[PDB]
RNA sequence: ACAAUCUUCUCAUGAGGUGUUGAACGAAAAUUUAAAUUUAGUUUGAAAUCGAUUGGUGAAAUUUUACCACUUUGU
């Protein structure tokens, strides 16, 4: 058949170098594991039991409903969509929603790579909303690359029927 | 394989980093640390990074570190310190305790007689090659190397760059024995 | 502009009450000895 | 067939003539390599002109290596058409930049005493410099 | 006197100030207390510096050149909280706007855009002696070329009255970056200061110059001139016996 | 391997600390000996379409230094 433009736009993913750079920044903001989080809580629990303030965390945002609500909140600075969601309808609107709400987005390879970042088997989509001040330049540099290598590229190919 | 552009820049940054440290430590910082507690060390090579500064390249060769992990009996004094400090980012220097040198000589001892790895298994080999050097056995080799005897330089030449394949880029002291214990 | 005009809750500007609930019930087990403390567990591994 | 000249801009610091030559050689032959360098200290002006043996391969490198996120810099690799290419656009290509230490050379000049007559010429010149301000004030 | 028994101070400062004042010829939202600086250029018979020493010279003088209303930024070693507490109890918060730890300066300010933003924010950058060798990097030409050289202010012990004495010392003392040359220029003050202070600020500079930068002192000094950014370099003193010194 | 050693001070009481993206605009002074340095200043995206300074020094085996800088390149 002839793939519609909204479904063909997923075949033109993000390239080697930019994806590797994107995942390098994501891996500095991975969420905290279930095994580690318990250790952090029992450390704080033991501190309060013997005798007795912290800072807000900084981790990448995941979850389809959570991220879509972050795009519509104009909070997400970068949205990374898996290219192989089994029901494609789950993300078929995400590129158009990101275009409408002025968010930089990219379609990257494999849900597992996004899944690995957040200690899950699979992640449909990932969003970066806030980064540490030390890495504001790195996120800004990556977003520029996504604009140049994903949004500036293709562009016309996402409006043409695929296949 | 296809080398990516970042590797070439990474080589330049390390080179400039390597060049800088060499310029500071050598020129206007002629002061040296002068390692002590022995007259003999067991310097090993951590990793000679590719495209060394041309100064570096012989410092491995002359003090016998041409290959990685090459543990050698070097006469511990002020003279080796500046040269070692030239190559200190790629080496670990440490003291060959008598047990470590004996254990190395007993099993891993492959003395570079005629430039080839000649095993120190037979005490006659030490006795015959180092008869004028007073080293007569593997135990006498430790006396001539670990205790740095009168002919330690000749014994070291008789000895080999023992590849103590496993490390900090500097002082080890007894830690060379720790690597030797695992290596041998 | 954002899509929702719902006011921001205070909870997002404060330390989480989820872990505060979890910390308090971890403390209770530490007090009652149900949970081996980090020092006791670490020294038990030796 | 016709030489394919590649303008590589926004060069990350370190990606210099030797480094460009090894990297760009994998795509295709680089007849000669020229990077713009500063007037005095010869520091990179971050854009180089890389003419390949043929336009075709240079087009491949231009496509492959455009907007390359390198060391936090978006690399700009454009095939410059020959019409804007001039005779000395690749002048002194693959020729080492012997940075002349102008500052120390004048320091050696400072260390070098003038000839006694030429030193007296300086003293009179300072006297000229002294009397030039004389009617100046 | 002083240099070669012929330094005509006082009168030269008054004459230069009068000459500058003679050259006098909406902006209410574009006005401040800026006064044209006073410039002292020194000529030496030989290149004093081997290379650019990117630290200022603490030329002590009791007539400040930097106005006391200027904003100062302290660059201190870790932890940042300790010295943030120190400036809090010493009452220097109004004077010293920000205190920046070295790690936070190396991380939060990496782009040149951020570096220039920080540079324009404050006027004088005070730095602890304990970490001043780093500031060559991390800051770069955005600072050491656009007249923003951090000053090594001695705060190692970290006490309230010590902070006050060093900040006052830093504010009052004029500053200059040594570079390899036979000539260099010194900040003496502004047109606002009276001529007597400039002459006395000037003489304090030469005696410091003859001591800690010029090795042979007044013997190696070629000439002394007084200038304003748009004025004539009026010669304070010229060497009367430099003929055989250079021979 | 887009990872590496650019400086928590040092001595001595003084001296040092070896270190700055490029490009554009701009004073007006000095010495050094027009270029050479300093030299009011500046502006900007780690910005980028020729313009090169053009000698020396070694330091390997004359081409090689893409910083080797006169204190001037393989212990």
């Amino acid at each position: 058949l002839k793939v519609p433009p909204a479904i063909a736009q997923f075949q033109k993913t993000l390239d080697k170098n930019t994806a590797t750079q994107v995942f390098k920044l994501l891996n500095k903001y991975r969420p905290e594991t279930a095994a580690e989080k318990k250790q952090r809580l029992v450390a704080e629990a033991e501190a309060v039991a013997n005798g007795k303030v912290s800072k807000k965390p900084y981790n990448v945002k995941y979850g389809l409903n959570h991220v879509v609500a972050l795009i519509e909140a104009k909070k997400a600075k970068l949205v990374l969509i898996a290219s192989d969601v089994d029901p494609i309808e789950l993300v078929v609107f995400l590129p158009a929603l990101c275009k409408k709400m002025g968010v930089p987005y990219a379609i990257v390879k494999n849900k597992a790579r996004l899944g690995t970042v957040i200690h899950q088997k699979t992640a449909a989509v990932l969003a970066v909303t806030e980064v540490r001040e030390e890495d504001k330049n790195e996120l800004a540099s990556i977003v520029s690359a996504v604009d140049a290598n994903f949004s500036a590229k293709y562009d016309e190919s996402r409006r043409k029927w695929g296949g | 394989t296809f080398k990516r552009a970042e590797t070439f820049i990474n080589n330049y940054r390390q080179r400039e980093r390597e060049r800088i440290r060499l310029n500071r430590s050598a020129k206007n910082k002629g002061d040296i640390f002068v390692p002590d507690e022995t007259k003999l060390l067991f310097v090993i090579r951590i990793a000679g990074v590719k495209n060394m500064p041309p100064k570096i390249r012989k410092v491995l060769r002359l003090l016998r570190l041409s290959r990685i992990n090459n543990a050698v009996f070097v006469r511990n004094n002020k003279a080796v310190a500046q040269m070692l400090r030239i190559v200190e980012p790629y080496v670990m220097y440490g003291i060959p305790n008598l047990h470590s040198v004996r254990e190395l000589i007993y099993k891993r001892g492959f003395g570079k007689i005629n430039g080839q790895r000649i095993a120190l298994s037979d005490n006659a080999l030490i006795e015959e090659a180092l008869g004028k050097y007073d080293v007569i056995s593997i135990e006498d080799i430790i006396h001539e190397i670990y205790n740095v005897g009168s002919h330690f330089k000749e014994v070291t030449k008789f000895l080999w760059p023992f590849t103590l394949t496993p490390r900090k880029a500097g002082y080890c002291g007894e830690e060379i024995n720790e690597l030797i214990k695992k290596q041998v | 502009t954002p899509l929702s005009s719902a006011p921001e809750p205070k909870r997002r500007f404060a330390p989480s009450k989820h872990e505060q609930k979890r910390i308090l019930q971890l403390a209770y087990a530490i007090r009652k000895g149900r949970i081996l403390t980090s020092e006791q567990r670490a020294e038990r591994e030796r | 067939k016709k030489k394919g000249v590649l303008y590589v801009g926004r060069l990350p610091h370190g990606f210099y003539e030797k480094q460009m030559r090894m990297y760009f050689s994998q795509f295709g032959p680089v007849l000669r390599l020229r990077m713009s360098r500063n007037r005095k200290t010869g520091s990179s002006k971050h854009y180089a002109f890389i003419e390949f043996e043929s336009l075709d391969v240079a087009n491949v490198v231009a496509e492959t290596m455009h907007n390359y996120l390198l060391y936090g810099k978006l690399l700009q690799c454009k095939v410059i058409p020959e019409d804007q290419v001039h005779e000395n656009m690749f002048k002194g290509a693959d020729v080492p930049f012997k940075r002349i230490p102008h500052a120390t050379i004048a320091r050696l000049q400072h260390e070098k005493p003038l000839s006694k007559e030429k030193a007296d010429k300086l003293i009179t010149r300072h006297n000229r410099k002294l009397k030039l301000k004389k009617r100046k004030l | 006197e002083l240099l070669g028994s012929d330094a005509p101070l006082e009168k030269v400062c008054s004459a230069l100030l009068e000459y500058e004042s003679k050259r006098k010829s909406n902006l209410l939202e574009d006005e401040q207390d800026d006064i044209e600086p006073v410039w002292l250029q020194l000529a030496t018979l030989k290149f004093i510096g081997n290379n650019r020493k990117l630290i200022p010279y603490k030329i002590a003088i009791k007539n400040p050149v930097i106005p006391s209303s200027s904003e100062a930024c302290l660059i201190v070693k870790d932890p940042q909280r300790v010295y943030k507490d120190l400036v809090n109890e010493a009452g220097l918060s109004k004077v010293v706007t920000r205190v920046i730890g070295l790690s936070k300066l190396k991380a939060k300010w990496n782009s040149y855009e951020q570096k220039r933003q920080l540079r324009d924010q404050f006027d004088i950058f005070l730095a602890d002696d304990r970490v001043i060798p780093m500031l060559p990097r991390i800051l770069g030409k955005t600072f050491y070329q656009k007249s923003k050289v951090p000053v090594p202010v001695k705060i190692s012990k970290g006490t309230a009255e010590q902070l006050k004495r060093e900040v006052v010392s830093a504010y009052g003392a004029t500053y200059f970056n040594s570079a390899p040359c036979s000539s260099f220029m010194i900040k003496c003050g502004h047109v606002s200061n009276t001529s007597t202070e400039l002459a006395e600020n000037v003489e304090s500079i030469l005696q410091f110059v003859s001591k800690h930068i010029v090795p042979d002192g007044a013997k190696g000094i070629a000439s002394i001139h007084l200038k304003t950014s748009q004025s004539i370099a009026i010669p304070l003193w010229n060497n009367p016996n430099l003929k055989e010194l250079i021979a």
